């Protein structure tokens, strides 16, 4: 049972109190991912208008 | 702003579709001339959904009126909120469909679509935010049924990112017209699976017995038929027309109800049903609100699974009570829930009840003993193919056997599809 | 209607619990991956309690005390008594045990070697026995080598009782059998009707056919299986009605008190750990507390088992007073325990 | 001084921003109109409360805040709500068609086309800075914005601020609460693509919220406002030590050092005490030791699990009110001889313990009581491991169907990213279980 760090000012105090010691991606290829994504969005609505064809 | 465009085609579609418009202008506060004379802000707080608001406060229904025969539309236009409706959108022709899915799809109708397509257009163009379209119409028919399905595919051709969504009237011999009714549902049937993301399916059959084993009504007609369909209609869209946050536009419901694309069918069911002054407590609604009883749809839902429940109270009440009663439901009869989805059920609520109502429920279930409708009509319209009765009327429109024998494998499969899920 | 699900088909005391349940009529059993259930008869091994209590509307039990292990394990058990206050490496029910990790992996063989020695060295009894959780694998040995090689070949080494209290005729060991069941209060039942599982064989201070009271040991490598007891399984009454001729007591007081109060100990002790007083979901579990006594009519603690089984005569009224206080008491329908009051 | 931006994201995120708002004016003393009395530096200054709010040259106390949905009607709520003259209008960010609780929706369709707005209006808060620390990040698990367009925002940042810190406040999803059947697929999405980029969060679950709101508010139907007016308590508590004069927390990096040993396990358990109905004419205040002592409570953490059977990394202590070091000791003291508080052996068994004088503040009219002294604890538990659990077992149970999968294949997105997804949860999972069991 310590208490260490003990420090004090006008709206309050912190302190520490032990009881026992112990025992990403880039800008490109974000961009990329989200062009892949609508890529896909739109081969499935070509093949939708294709088949509205048919 | 999310927009809805409502469209009611054939003779079923515009007397159902007028009904629904009557009792939401009710609702709404909206008067036969479109002037509000309501007393609540939350009447008019989601108006635009269905309401256009043109010079002097007025506001339109954002409906547009087709048919291939000019009787019905007559009929509305003379009806009580006849005069409600925008003039311009009262697409017609003459020669009628004769109940004949070919000349609605391929001839007749062919002759008309565009036309109604550019009253669409002039509809959509004004959307700030246009969620989708919803469709009134029977699939019995010729022109709801053929011309409806040949609008669906031309408007998914040029709006391909908007909701879809109809309101389909199974036919039945207990309240039949024609005997071609299977074709006509047949045809119309494989249309809906691949173009439509909600589809209400009203069973005339389950109407029927309604009016005549609860309703107690002996001679029941289309009118009487039509009472449920505007009550149904009225609570399936409570949370699209009023402030809320479950299934409050077309495509979170969707997203809600449709596990797989084309598992889009759903069995509406509508509390109470009195054939008057007594007080329905919340228990009761939620017991008559899943009664076999009350569907919609004539199919036996403990002969399926529930994929998905949406649950819509109307009126003054606990909600703490309310949900009380719908975990009860589900755990008492958690066996009829698919258990891979999780929470499958959610429930929402409205202070404004109906008309002439001190509280209601509105059942929408996306059950796999819908597929029941299907064999039904699967099996009458095979009882007519197998020898090739009244195919004439069809070839004589242009149409080969072939597009019948495929139509009849597309709700075959649709059969088994469901029928992989109820295990 | 309540809703229950079966998650352990190995169970036969649960067994009949599901079979009394249904035959109440307002008991209605799921799937057993049904997550709207109001009790669970959970699998032994890694049983879900993380998705339990969070189901709206339900009020939800399960069969066992999460955090139990501590005390039904052999290793665990160790150390739980000797680091546990309440219990202290003084404890005097409890055989002088050790915790010995094999050398192909804290532990205690120097300690274990310490206390050895003390005994060589004094004339003492010095017989050990080993003993692990994976058993059917036992040794009893007086050298300390014969211990450590086998284990080798995580177990624990302790005291071998070597003056263990003999039924006449027969000069034969045994071990007594009690069956604890704790509700979600924490109210601690003890089953007023134990079973004594006898060897029938006799006792020889120098085979484990007369040293092992196993039920599975007995009706296998004994040739005396069912002699004196039917199913080497004596109960309480002929137990006590031998003491009274033979001893000149009864069970309540030579035995009973110290069962009752090694019970209280242990189940006190990790209660803090296990509670479900405050918990999002609610616990009672079934125990089986295995006791030695020795010729000085003193109790010594063996082991605790968290999944036990029942006598064949006792399974019925035992499976029924589950239901009264376990079950029913949490979900009510339209005594045999004693209360271990703390 | 160096200042935080907090970020809103989705409906839960917007409207729970919009309470804490309102939480920190009144305990600032700021009006709604943006004044501060309190204020003598007019214009100007580097006082703790400016790393929140920025000043006016007409003493107009601004909120260093981003609102961010993709429908307008919520955010319309604070264009119009009583501290809307706090904001200004570059500071709301709306659109006109949301994610539909589409995860893809909100991070590939609609995500990608706005995110460069938002970027911007970051840019411009960003530049009001002298030393920015990093970013407050609040959103919902569940929603298709929360979920979707927050991983996307977390990417860029960590591109465009790679030397920030950022702290998220995550809603869990319940569904005594929930509006959609797929909310376990967006938490589990957002989950997997915002784990590398976020350096702490602090997970709330709802059903814990309402379960508080119903047990300790005797709401019978509790609201989003009772929700909101709560989690704001708790996330003022946590911010408190950025906003006040103090020695605990006093930068985001700090959050990281005393809570996070392990990156990846970054989501502390936070427990709140006390929580009293204002309905109550009367109420025994609770001492120093029963508010601390409720800190081990199940019933009172924001996520229902069992921290006696897990392990500690790191636990801090926050007192709001009338508390002295030596009573937190005592308490602390008495707990340990009857808790079951296990900590890693890497690690040491203490507490940081942060004291501010200043009570907790209460809405006026709101439903929590005013209390003398109030304490939040947070505590990296393995114990909240079990949420994870839940979630992803309702993931197993629809993905083994592909239960609604073809909505978010629908929006550009590959069904390789669910298993994806799922296998880092199932990695995550793991840690946890071997940091936290034997
Ligand atoms: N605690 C709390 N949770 C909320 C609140 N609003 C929504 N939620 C939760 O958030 C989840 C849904 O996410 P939302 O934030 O509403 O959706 P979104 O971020 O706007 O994204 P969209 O799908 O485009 O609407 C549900 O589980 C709700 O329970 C709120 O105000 N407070
Ligand atoms: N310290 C000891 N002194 C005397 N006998 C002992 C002993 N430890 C074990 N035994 C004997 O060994 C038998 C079985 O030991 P243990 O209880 O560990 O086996 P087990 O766990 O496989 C049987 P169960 O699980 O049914 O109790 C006891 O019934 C007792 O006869
Ligand atoms: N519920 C209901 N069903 C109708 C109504 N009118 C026709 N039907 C059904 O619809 C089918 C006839 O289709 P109909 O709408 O008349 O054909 P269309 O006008 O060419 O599109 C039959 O199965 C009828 O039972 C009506 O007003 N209400
Ligand atoms: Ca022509
Ligand atoms: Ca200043
Ligand atoms: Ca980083
Ligand atoms: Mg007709
Ligand atoms: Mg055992
Ligand atoms: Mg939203």
């Amino acid at each position: 049972m310590e208490v260490i760090e003990l420090n004090k000012c006008t709206s309050g105090q912190s302190f520490e109190v032990i009881l026992k010691p112990p025992s990403d991606p880039s800008l490109e290829e974000i961009q990329k991912k989200l062009e892949a994504a609508e890529e896909r969005r739109k081969y499935q609505e070509a093949e939708l208008l294709k088949h509205l064809a048919e | 702003m999310r927009e809805i465009v409502h469209i009611q085609a054939g003779q079923c579609g515009n007397q159902i579709g007028a009904k629904f418009w009557e009792v939401i202008s009710d609702e709404h506060g909206i008067d036969p001339t479109g002037s509000y004379h309501g007393d609540s802000d939350l009447q008019l707080e989601r108006i635009n959904v269905y309401y256009n608001e043109a010079t002097g406060n007025k506001y339109v229904p954002r409906a547009i009126l087709v048919d291939l025969e000019p009787g019905t539309m007559d009929s509305v236009r003379s009806g009580p909120f006849g005069q409600i409706f925008r003039p311009d959108n009262f697409v017609f022709g003459q020669s009628g469909a004769g109940n004949n899915w070919a000349k609605g799809h391929y001839t007749e109708g062919a002759e008309l679509v565009d036309s109604v397509l550019d009253v669409v257009r002039k509809e959509s163009e004004s959307c700030d935010c246009l969620q989708g379209f919803q469709l009134t119409h029977s699939l019995g028919g010729g022109t709801g049924s053929g011309m409806g399905t040949l609008l669906i595919s031309k408007i998914r051709e040029e709006y391909p990112d908007r909701i879809m969504n109809t309101f389909s009237v199974m036919p039945s011999p207990k309240v039949s017209d024609t005997v071609v009714e299977p074709y006509n549902a047949t045809l119309s049937v494989h249309q809906l699976v691949e173009n439509t993301d909600e589809t209400y399916c009203i069973d005339n059959e389950a109407l029927y017995d309604i009016c005549f084993r609860t309703l107690k009504l002996t001679t029941p007609t289309y009118g009487d038929l039509n009472h449920l369909v505007s009550a149904t209609m009225s609570g399936v869209t409570t949370c699209l027309r009023f402030p809320g946050q479950l299934n409050a536009d077309l495509r979170k419901l969707a997203v809600n109800m449709v596990p797989f694309p084309r598992l889009h069918f759903f069995m509406p069911g509508f509390a109470p049903l009195t054939s008057q002054y007594r007080a329905l407590t919340v228990p009761e609604l939620t017991q008559q609100m899943f009664d076999s009883k009350n569907m919609m749809a004539a199919c036996d839902p403990r002969h399926g699974r529930y994929l998905t429940v949406a649950a819509i109270f109307r009126g003054r009440m606990s909600m703490k009570e309310v949900d009380e009663q719908m975990l009860n439901v589900q755990n008492k009869n958690s066996s009829y829930f698919v258990e891979w989805i999780p929470n499958n059920v959610k429930t929402a609520v409205c202070d404004i009840p109906p008309r002439g109502l001190k509280m209601s429920a509105t059942f929408i279930g996306n059950s796999t003993a819908i597929q029941e409708l299907f064999k039904r009509i699967s099996e009458q319209f095979t009882a007519m193919f197998r020898r090739k009765a009244f195919l004439h009327w069809y070839t004589g429109e242009g149409m080969d056997e072939m597009e019948f024998t495929e139509a009849e494998s597309n709700m075959n499969d649709l059969v088994s599809e469901y029928q992989q899920y109820q295990d | 209607m309540y809703t229950f699900v079966v998650r352990d088909e190995n169970s036969s005391v649960y067994a009949e619990v599901s079979r009394l349940l249904l035959a109440t009529g307002q008991w209605k059993r799921l799937r057993k991956d049904n997550p709207r259930f109001n009790l669970m008869l959970g699998e032994r091994n890694r049983l879900p309690f993380g998705r339990l209590g969070h189901e709206p509307g339900l009020v939800q039990l399960v069969n066992y005390y999460r955090g139990a292990d501590k005390l039904c394990r052999k290793a665990s058990l160790v150390k739980l008594i000797k680091t546990s206050p309440e219990l202290s490496e003084s404890c005097t029910w409890f055989p002088e045990s050790y915790v010995i990790y094999p050398t192909n992996l804290t532990d205690e063989r120097e300690v274990f070697l310490a206390a050895y020695n003390r005994r060589r060295e004094g004339r003492e009894g010095n017989v050990w026995i080993a003993k692990s959780s994976a058993g059917a694998g036992i040794l009893i040995s007086s050298e300390a080598s014969e211990l450590l090689d086998f284990i080798d070949e995580v177990h624990v080494i302790q005291k071998y009782l070597e003056k263990p209290l003999l039924l006449e005729p027969g000069h034969r060991k045994f071990d007594i059998r009690s069956w604890v069941l704790v509700d979600h209060l924490y109210n601690i039942y003890l089953y007023r009707e134990g079973v004594l599982r006898t060897s029938s064989e006799p006792y020889n201070s120098a085979d484990k056919t007369c040293h092992l009271t196993n039920h599975c040991i007995q009706k296998e490598y004994s040739k005396n299986y069912g002699r004196y007891e039917e199913g080497n399984e004596m109960f309480f009454e002929e137990f006590n009605q031998y003491l009274m001729d033979a001893l000149n007591t009864t069970l309540e007081n030579s035995i009973l008190l110290q069962i009752k109060h090694i019970i209280r100990s242990c189940l006190m002790c990790i209660e803090p750990a296990i509670s479900t007083k405050h918990l999002h979901y609610q616990s009672f579990q079934l125990f089986g507390f295995d006791f030695m006594v020795d010729e000085e009519l003193k109790v010594w603690l063996i082991e605790v088992n968290g999944a036990p089984a029942c006598a064949q005569k006792l399974y019925a009224e035992l499976c029924q007073g589950i239901v009264d206080v376990a079950i029913s008491s949490v979900f009510p329908l339209a005594s045999i325990f004693i209360k271990l009051h703390h | 001084m160096r200042e935080c931006i907090s970020i809103h994201v989705g409906q839960a995120g917007v409207q729970i921003g919009n309470a804490c708002w309102e939480l920190y004016c009144l305990e600032h003393g700021i009006q709604p109109d943006g004044q501060m009395p309190s204020d003598k530096t007019i214009g100007g200054g580097d006082d703790s409360f400016n790393t929140f709010f920025s000043e006016t040259g007409a003493g107009k106390h601004v909120p260093r805040a981003v609102f961010v949905d993709l429908e307008p009607t919520v955010i319309d709520e604070v264009r119009t709500g009583t501290y809307r003259q706090l904001f200004h209008p570059e500071q709301l960010i709306t659109g006109k068609e949301d994610a539909a609780n589409n995860y893809a929706r909100g991070h590939y369709t609609i995500g990608k086309e706005i995110i460069d707005l938002v970027l911007d209006r970051i840019r411009k808060l960003a530049d009001q800075c002298t030393g920015l620390q990093g970013f407050l990040v609040f959103h919902s698990f569940g929603g298709g914005t929360g979920s979707g367009f927050t991983s996307l925002l977390m990417e860029r940042l960590s591109v465009d601020y790679g030397k920030k810190s950022k702290l998220e406040f995550s809603i869990y999803p319940a569904p005594q609460v929930s509006t959609a059947v797929v909310e376990p697929y967006n938490s589990i999405l957002t989950t997997h693509t915002t784990l590398e980029h976020s350096d702490c969060a602090f997970m709330v679950d709802n059903e814990a919220i309402y379960d508080i709101c119903r047990r300790n508010l005797d709401i019978e139907r509790p609201t989003y406002t009772n929700l909101n007016r709560l989690i704001s308590q708790i996330v003022s508590s946590i911010t408190a030590s950025l906003r006040f004069d103090g020695a605990l927390n006093v930068d985001l990096t700090e959050f990281q050092t005393n809570l996070v040993p392990y990156p990846r396990i970054h989501f502390p358990l936070a427990t709140y005490a006390p929580v009293i109905s204002a309905e109550k004419a009367y109420h025994e205040q609770l001492s120093v030791a029963e508010i601390t002592n409720a800190c081990f409570e199940p019933a009172n953490q924001m996520v229902k699990c069992d921290p006696r059977h897990g392990k500690y990394m790191a636990c801090c202590l926050l007192y709001r009110g009338d508390v002295v070091p030596k009573d937190v000791n005592a308490a602390i003291a008495t707990i340990k001889t009857k808790r079951s508080i296990q900590f890693v052996d890497w690690c040491p068994t203490g507490f940081k313990v942060g004291i501010n004088y200043q009570p907790p503040t209460v809405v006026p009219g709101g439903d929590l009581a005013k209390v003398q002294r109030a304490v939040c604890m947070l505590s990296n538990t393995t114990a909240i491991a079990e949420a994870w659990a839940r979630l992803d077992h309702k993931f197993d149970l629809m993905y083994a169907k592909r239960a609604f999968v073809h909505w978010y294949v629908g929006e550009g997105m590959e069904e390789g990213e669910f298993s994806e997804a799922r296998e880092d949860m199932a990695a995550l999972e793991k840690d946890y279980e071997e940091v936290g069991v034997d």
